[PDB]
RNA sequence: UUCAAAUGAGAACUUUGAAGACUGAAGUGGGGAAAGGUUCCACGUCAACAGCAGUUGGACGUGGGUUAGUCGAUCCUAAGA
RNA sequence: AGCUUAUCACCCCGGAAUUGGUUUAUCCGGAGAUGGGGUCUUAUGGCUGGAAGAGGCCAGCACCUUUGCUGGCUCCGGUGC
RNA sequence: GUGAACAGCCUCUAGUUGAUAGAAUAAUGUAGAUAAGGGAAGUCGGCAAAAUAGAUCCGUAACUUCGGGAUAAGGAUUGGCUCUAAGGGUCGGCGAUCAACUU
């Protein structure tokens, strides 16, 4: 999984060109963080309300 | 490519450290090459000949600057141990082991400190004359 | 643009009869390095120049505001 | 001395974060005059449950605190959803990003 | 559609080049409706157009190499490629040295460690050489004063 | 240029006001021989000195 | 040079985004003089032109746009007329 | 814009060999040096006014707006053939 | 940034990604590159190519209008890492303190 993380970040980064966008300004879906936090082992009953 | 091809030609071939070992081994060999009568063709007219780096310099000061250098120390640090003959090459493969081991203990006992003392006499001779 | 030290000349300027407008500015400043305090800048708009008075002590500043003439328009902040 | 104050209400309420693990990370990974294990009378990390608090007589800065907190969030896989921000001077807090449905 | 004018205007508003500014491809009609810098500003603040922070140029390697140079590395004959003069002029060296020697003698004369006549001969001797540095000048001064009081 | 004289600018203004196609209500006229503007000008094709 | 989407009857060539590269401060940058003269900008827009293509264009059709007591000319004289 | 600030230059005192002062570069001095005090040009810099109210960096909050409004920070330094 | 350097190489800001495309990889060409042993037997002719090349040190002939020739020629070296020494300024009646790259 460490090697998989490295391989993912290799594609994700591309840093010598264009300065990865900040997350302050972007917006993400709901469902994505559902999957992420379920995989991490949390539950989303406090977020579904919201 | 060009560098290896044009440096390591058999025309420009140098003098095979085995033989430099066999030469620095004994007294008469080193004194002969320190004496080296006047030859019109040799670079330094004979004299000023380094034996480790089998090379004729022009002058005493060119010998000094050669000895105060890493090109000399490369060779002296290469020539300390045994000289890697075909005996070693075949003893590694399982062939004439006892000959190799006799040669090894012979160098360790007899020939090693012989050559070391010869090198030390050479060094203080050169440092005193230069 | 010009600074003033005296008070009498600021009053004369307020009563110069070519002044229509003034303005008070409040700044928060630190003294030496040390303590917050309230600087006040009384600016008056002449025809050619803008005259200004720097008052560090608010007590004297508000008494200056009182002694200002009444017809003169003033602008706060 | 110098005091710094982090708030952790937002993630802790929705159940992604535990301040005790965050303080357990800080109290060991904070460096003084070199490496870990020199917080002798100089630094005090203490939690309440909603607010973590640091008090330091030694060299310590809000950028260092942010660096440590972002490292912890990357450890627990929270960098891509939470940000450490300043609300007032030396008063910081964790906040979710602008995720909308 | 064609958001060329919008990219240009967003660059001119934000104060960067077009290579930075970013248009979310989902809000295409909302961006194409815009034909004014006020509208572009609205789209800047609402989060439809952002700034794309700077492409980095780090100096960790340069600072490390400079630190090794301070420590006395990467300076040998294989790294030297210009003459000693081009690297450091002897005129500059002599200027430093002579200013130093003049300043020292001035301070000694003003303090009273030395008289104006010995100052005068030392000035011209240091204008010439035979005083290689502060140490040699101080030692010569000490020898002079010692033989003087000996006389 | 950009520091023109008024003579040059006046000639330029005449050229701008001339730089048009032909109106359509002239096609519809009794005994109309004209079908295009043969004295039309473009900055890249011909120069007007 | 490439990938997806959008537009469109139609996309190797247009737009956006995602990548990879280039000019590398004696620039493929930012401004000016001479010359040019609206080529600037917008809206529509493809018959002809852009030695392939074209939904694009310095093209085609219609409009908008150049604000000075302080920048310049204007004034002075130079070689000269 | 106000106050202050300089190399050269100049003024008063005084009268110099045991010749002294001095530039990286050797010139200056009884036609008055060194030294002590002072005067001037104010290019140039420093403080203040202009001026933080501007601009910049962040944080928000309306979310129904084709302009919606608040809060914080904007400090102190260092170095060179 | 390297480096003596506005050289050459890479990069930041800003800008561009324009020059008809696709599939194969025959000869002959255009632009380059390598080659055993021999080394100018080639050719009108060493054309062209190769070799040399920067910096430190040693050393440098005839001739000379005494100014040069001269980088004559010909030789020893060059990395990295850890160290030593020397080279300065400001204050205190030798010390405290600060700082740069040159050997
Ligand atoms: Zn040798």
């Amino acid at each position: 999984r460490q090697k998989t993380m490295i391989a993912e970040a290799r594609n994700r980064k591309s840093l010598k060109n264009k300065a990865i966008m900040p997350r302050s300004k972007l917006t993400k879906s709901f469902g994505k963080m559902e999957e992420h936090m379920s995989t991490l082992g949390h539950d989303m009953s406090a977020l579904q309300d919201k | 490519g060009r560098y290896s091809v044009k440096r390591y030609k058999t025309k420009r071939r140098t003098r095979d450290l085995d033989l430099i070992y066999n030469d620095l081994s004994t007294k008469e060999s080193v004194q002969k090459l320190l004496n080296q009568p006047l030859d019109e063709t040799k670079p330094g007219l004979g004299q000023h000949y380094c034996i480790h780096c089998a090379k004729y310099m022009e002058t005493a000061i060119a010998l000094k600057t050669h000895l105060k250098g890493k090109v000399h120390k490369r060779r002296v640090k290469e020539l300390r141990g045994v000289p890697y003959t075909q005996e070693v090459s075949d003893a590694a493969a399982g062939y004439n082991l006892n000959k190799f081991l006799n040669r090894v203990q012979e160098i360790t006992q007899s020939v090693g400190p012989e050559k070391e003392s010869n090198e030390a006499l050479l060094k203080e001779h050169l440092d005193s004359t230069l | 643009a010009r600074e003033i030290t005296d008070i009498k000349q600021f009053l004369e300027l307020t009563r110069r009869a070519d002044v229509k407008t003034a303005t008070v500015k409040i700044n928060k400043k630190l003294n030496k390095a040390g303590k917050p305090f309230r600087q006040t800048k009384f600016k008056v708009r002449g025809s050619s120049s803008l005259y200004t008075l720097v008052i560090n002590d608010a007590g004297k500043a508000k008494k200056l505001i009182q002694s200002l003439p009444p017809t003169l328009k003033v602008n706060r902040l | 001395a110098k005091t710094f104050t982090v708030d952790v209400s937002s993630p802790t309420e929705n159940g992604v974060f535990d301040p005790a693990s965050y303080a357990k990370y800080l109290i060991d990974h904070i460096k003084v005059e070199g490496a870990v294990g020199n917080l002798g009378n100089a630094v005090t990390v203490t939690e309440d449950g909603t607010v973590v608090t640091v008090v330091s007589t030694a060299k310590f800065s809000g950028k260092y605190l942010k660096y440590l907190t972002k490292k912890y969030l990357k450890k627990n896989q929270l960098r891509d959803w939470i940000r450490f921000v300043s609300t007032k001077t030396n008063e910081y807090r964790l906040a979710f990003y602008q995720v909308t449905p | 559609a064609n958001l060329r004018t919008q990219k240009r205007l967003a660059a001119s508003v934000v104060g960067v080049g077009k290579r930075k500014v970013w248009l979310d491809p989902n809000e295409t009609s909302e961006i194409a409706q815009a034909n004014s810098r006020n509208a572009i500003r609205k789209l800047v603040k609402n989060g439809t157009i952002v700034k794309k922070a700077v492409t980095v140029h780090s100096k960790s390697r340069t600072r490390a190499h400079a630190q090794s140079k301070r420590e006395g590395r990467h300076s040998g004959y294989g790294k030297r490629k210009g003459t000693r003069e081009a690297r450091l002029p002897s005129q500059v060296v002599w200027i430093r040295r002579l200013r130093v020697l003049r300043r020292l003698l001035a301070k000694y004369r003003d303090a009273g460690k030395i008289d104006k006549h010995l100052y005068h001969v030392l000035y011209k001797e240091s204008k010439g050489n035979a005083f290689k540095h502060k140490r040699a000048l101080v030692e010569h001064i000490i020898q002079a004063k010692a033989d003087a009081q000996r006389e | 240029a950009a520091q023109k004289s008024f003579r040059i600018k006046q000639k330029m203004a005449k050229a701008k006001k001339q730089n048009r196609p032909l109106p359509q209500w002239i096609r519809l006229r009794t005994n109309n021989t004209i079908r295009y503007n043969a004295k039309r000008r473009n900055w890249r094709r011909t120069k007007m000195n």
